[PDB]
RNA sequence: AUAAAUUUUUAAG
RNA sequence: GGAGGUCAACAUCAAGAACUGUGGGCCUUUGCCUAUAGAACUUAUAACGAACAUGGUUCUUGCCUUUUACCAGAAC
RNA sequence: UUAUAGUUUUUUUA
C-alpha cells in the first residue's frame, strides 16, 4: 500500500486514504494532501527525521 | 639536544645493584598452580585476487570514497 | 484560549480534545457545555482572526463525532439574531 | 530477574549480562500475522516459568 | 614523626587531623609537599575513630546523657559524608 | 511489570529510566 | 522519531554537564534549572532547553513492526522540584498550517493588489497589517527597503549552500536568505514563559545574592556590560596563558552571581570547611567562588 | 482502572 | 583423675556425590575385580560465615582534556 | 582589572 520517499532531511511516506481502510485523527506529523479540484484529504502523509 | 639513541641500556649496569624491596601491585600471587597436559522506451539517447598494496586496493578506496567525501 | 493566543490552529489541541474525552465522558458534558459558552455568549469577544483557529478546531470534533454532530442544531441562521 | 534483564515491579534492577540483543534477522518465525495475542505475558511469567 | 621526618616541618596536624600549612608555601615547598593517596585516606581514617571516641569522652565525663551518646554516634555513622572527606582518596566508599 | 517496555537501564540513557503507564491511549 | 528526542535530552544533559563541571560537580541539588535557563538578564545562562517533555517508550520490539501506538512515557530529564519548563517546540508554528496561511494570505493580497490598482491608489499598510508576519514570503519582504537593488539577486540558495565548500566555519543556517524569505521564527514569549514558570521573578531572586546588594528595587537594574572593554585589553601581546586565565573572569562573576544556592547546605556529601578567618563555611572544594 | 525514579569527588599537568 | 581456658602447636575442610584401612583373585608397582572394617567436620532452594569487603589481568560499557581516582556487567 | 596568568583548542550575533 504504501509509497515512500526521502527529501531534504525527511522521510515521507505516503498513504492514500483509500487503502488506510481505517481512518483516525493524528497528531501533527501528518500532512494531508488535498485533491487540487475537488478539495478533500484523500491521503495522509508521514513524516521522519 | 635530542638525540637518537644509538643503543640500548645493557642489563648489566642494572645487574650489579642492590635490591630495593618495594612490592609492586601486579605480583600478587595469582594463578598460583599450573595445568598439564596428558514503445516508449526508445526514447533517451542510447540504443542497445587480493592485491597486495594499499591506497590502491578496492577496501581503502571505498571507504576513503565514503568518509572524506 | 490558549490555543487562541497560537497565532493559528495546530493539531495538537485538536488531539489533545479528543484524547481528553475518550478518556471519560464528564469531559464529553464539559465540552459541549464549553461549545454554548464560546459560540453563544463568547463569540462577541473574538476577532475575525481567532475565528479561523474556532472553525476548524470545533471542525475537528465534528467531523469524527466526538462532538457530536447534532449538538449543531443549538446553532442557527437568521438575519434576526446571529452575530 | 537479572540474567533475563527484566525487573519485579518491586524489584531490583540489574544490568544487561547479555547486553547487545539488536543483532537480528528479519525472520517470519515469531511474525504478527501468525501470531494471537490472547493474554499479555507479563514478565512474572517470564520469571516464573 | 612520619611527617617531621619528611623534613617538613610546617604542616600542622590538629588534634583533629586536619592538615594544615601554617607557612603559606614556596612552590617548591609545595611539591616536596604534596602527601600520599595512603597518607590522605589513613589521616581521615584515624579522624574517624578519634570522633566516634570523642563522644564517648564526653559520656563518660556526665556531659552528655546515654540517649544523646546513641543518637549522637548513630548521626556520625550516618554522616561522615560530611564530617570527613574520606570520599575524596578511594571513591569507591562512596558505596557505603 | 516490565514487560518489555523501557530501557536495558538509565546508565547512558541520562534519564531516570522512571516509566509510568499511559492514561491516554487505552481505547 | 525516537533516537533523535533521544539524543537531546543526552546531548542537552552533556552540556548542562559541562558547565557542571566546570566548577567542580555533578550534583544536582546545586544546579537547580532556575540555573540555567533564566534568560541572560537575570544572570542566568538563559540556554533553550527543550529537552524536559515525556518521550514515548513503549515497547521497542513490536514497535520493530506495528507502530503500536505510545503506551509510556519516559521522564526525558528531572529536576527537583518539577515545576515544568516550556520547551521550545511547542513556541514554533508547524510547516503544514504555515503554507496554508501563506497560500490565503497570497490570495487576500492577490485582490488587494487588484484594487490598489484599479482604484490607482497606494497601499494602506493595514489592509496589509494583519498579514505583516502571515505567509511563507512572509509581506514584510515586500516593503522591506532595498527591493528594487535585490530583484538582480538570483539563486540564492545554492550560493548559501557552496559556502559548504568555500569557507571555513559553520553558518547553520545556510537554508533561509533572511532578506528573500522574511524571518520565519520569532520567540520571545519563550523568555516570558521561562521567567515566570521558574516561580516569578521573585523567587528566582532568591536564589542569587540580590539581596546582598542591598538593593531593594528589582527591575531598575540593567546589569552593566563587560563586553566592550575587549578591545583595549590588548591585542596581541598576551602570552597564551594570559588569554585563556583572561579568559576565565566572565565565568567567575557569574558563578558568584548565583553564590548562595551553588553553595548550599542542603548538599548531598562534601567535607565542610569553614574560610579561614571569615565566618563563611564552604561545602566540599569550588576553587572559583 | 498506576503503584516502574539515573546521578553526587579529590590531586597532578 | 574431672572440669574449664576470649591458650599454643600440628593435621584436615568443595569432591565420580565425592573418605580411608584391610583380606582375596588377575595383570604387571600402578591398575582392575571381589570380600571386609571404620568413617569427626561441611554440603541439596547445595556448604566451612542462614554473615559480607577489597585487589589484579582481560574484555564490553558509562562519565569524557589526559592519569591516578572512577560508573556497572561478565570471565579468570 | 582584580586574590594572577601554559596549557585547560585563544577568540562570533539572533
Ligand atoms: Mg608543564
Ligand atoms: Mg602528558
Amino acid at each position: 500500500p504504501n509509497l515512500l520517499f526521502s527529501m531534504c532531511g525527511f522521510e515521507v511516506r505516503i498513504l492514500p486514504r483509500q487503502r488506510m481502510e481505517e481512518v483516525v485523527s493524528n497528531d501533527e506529523g501528518v500532512w494531508d494532501l488535498v485533491d487540487e479540484r475537488t478539495k478533500q484529504r484523500t491521503a495522509k502523509a508521514y513524516l521522519k527525521v | 639536544s635530542h638525540r637518537p639513541q644509538l643503543e640500548a641500556r645493557s642489563g648489566a649496569k642494572a645487574a650489579a645493584y642492590t635490591p630495593t624491596g618495594i612490592e609492586h601491585a601486579r605480583l600478587l600471587p595469582g594463578h598460583t598452580t599450573l595445568k598439564y597436559r596428558k514503445s516508449w522506451r526508445k526514447g533517451t539517447a542510447f540504443g542497445r585476487g587480493y592485491i597486495n598494496d594499499m591506497t590502491k586496493s578496492e577496501y581503502h578506496q571505498e571507504f576513503l570514497h565514503k568518509h572524506v567525501r | 484560549k490558549s490555543s487562541l493566543q497560537e497565532s493559528t490552529f495546530s493539531k495538537f489541541y485538536s488531539i489533545l480534545s479528543e484524547r481528553m474525552i475518550t478518556f471519560h465522558r464528564s469531559w464529553q458534558t464539559a465540552y459541549n457545555e464549553t461549545f454554548e459558552q464560546n459560540y453563544t455568549q463568547d463569540i462577541e469577544d473574538y476577532e475575525t482572526d481567532q475565528l479561523r483557529i474556532l472553525g476548524k478546531f470545533w471542525g475537528h470534533l465534528i467531523s469524527y463525532e466526538f462532538l457530536p454532530m447534532d449538538c449543531l442544531k443549538i446553532i442557527k441562521l437568521t438575519e434576526e439574531e446571529s452575530c | 530477574g537479572k540474567a533475563l534483564n527484566n525487573a519485579i515491579p518491586g524489584g531490583p534492577k540489574f544490568e544487561p549480562l547479555y547486553p547487545r540483543e539488536e543483532e537480528e534477522d528479519y525472520n517470519e518465525f515469531n511474525s504478527i500475522d501468525r501470531v494471537i495475542f490472547r493474554v499479555p505475558i507479563r514478565s512474572e511469567y517470564k520469571v516464573a516459568f | 614523626l612520619l611527617i617531621h621526618r619528611k623534613g617538613l616541618t610546617y604542616l600542622h596536624l590538629d588534634y583533629n587531623f586536619n592538615l594544615k600549612p601554617t607557612k603559606t608555601l614556596t612552590t617548591k615547598e609545595r611539591k616536596k609537599s604534596r602527601l600520599g593517596n595512603s597518607f590522605h585516606l589513613m589521616r581521615e581514617l584515624l579522624k574517624m575513630m578519634k570522633l566516634i571516641v570523642d563522644t564517648h569522652v564526653q559520656f563518660r565525663l556526665g556531659n552528655v546523657d546515654a540517649f544523646q551518646l546513641a543518637d549522637g554516634i548513630h548521626y556520625i555513622l550516618n554522616h561522615i559524608g560530611q564530617l570527613t572527606g574520606i570520599y575524596r582518596y578511594k571513591y569507591k566508599v562512596m558505596h557505603q | 511489570s516490565y514487560n518489555g517496555i523501557g530501557l536495558k537501564s538509565a546508565k547512558g540513557s541520562s534519564t531516570s529510566g522512571h516509566v509510568q503507564r499511559s492514561l491516554a491511549s487505552n481505547n | 522519531t525516537e533516537p533523535l528526542l533521544d539524543i537531546l535530552v543526552k546531548g542537552e544533559t552533556r552540556i548542562q554537564n559541562r558547565v557542571k563541571l566546570g566548577l567542580n560537580s555533578k550534583m544536582p541539588t546545586r544546579f537547580p534549572p532556575a540555573v540555567f535557563y533564566t534568560p541572560k538578564e537575570l544572570g542566568g545562562l538563559g540556554m533553550i532547553s527543550a529537552s524536559h517533555i515525556l518521550i514515548p517508550a513503549s515497547d521497542l520490539s513490536w514497535s520493530k513492526q506495528t507502530d503500536t501506538g505510545i503506551t509510556h512515557f519516559r521522564a526525558g530529564m528531572t529536576h527537583e522540584d518539577e515545576k515544568l519548563i516550556p520547551t521550545i517546540f511547542r513556541y514554533i508554528t508547524t510547516w503544514e498550517n504555515e503554507f496554508l496561511d501563506s497560500q490565503r494570505v497570497w490570495a487576500e493580497y492577490a485582490t488587494k493588489r487588484q484594487e490598489a490598482i484599479q482604484q490607482n491608489r497606494r497601499l494602506a499598510f493595514e489592509e496589509l497589517e494583519g498579514s505583516w508576519d502571515r505567509g511563507i514570503p512572509r509581506i514584510s519582504t515586500l516593503f522591506q527597503r532595498d527591493r528594487h537593488t535585490l530583484a538582480y539577486d538570483r539563486g540564492h540558495r545554492i550560493r548559501r549552500e557552496f559556502k559548504q565548500y568555500s569557507l571555513e566555519r559553520n553558518s547553520p543556517f545556510w537554508w533561509t536568505n533572511s532578506h528573500h524569505d522574511g524571518k520565519l521564527w520569532n520567540l520571545n514569549a519563550y523568555r516570558t514563559d521561562v521567567i515566570q514558570a521558574l516561580g516569578g521573578i521573585e523567587t528566582i531572586l532568591e536564589h542569587t545574592l540580590f539581596k546582598g546588594t542591598g538593593f531593594n528595587s528589582w527591575e531598575g537594574l540593567f546589569w552593566e556590560k563587560a563586553s566592550g572593554f575587549e578591545d583595549s585589553m590588548q591585542f596581541k601581546k598576551l602570552t597564551h596563558a594570559q588569554r585563556t586565565g583572561l579568559s576565565q573572569i566572565p565565568n567567575r562573576r557569574f558563578t558568584l552571581w548565583w553564590s548562595p544556592t551553588i553553595n548550599r547546605a542542603n548538599v548531598y556529601v562534601g567535607f565542610l570547611v569553614q574560610l579561614d578567618l571569615t565566618g563563611i563555611f564552604l561545602h566540599g572544594k569550588i576553587p572559583t567562588l
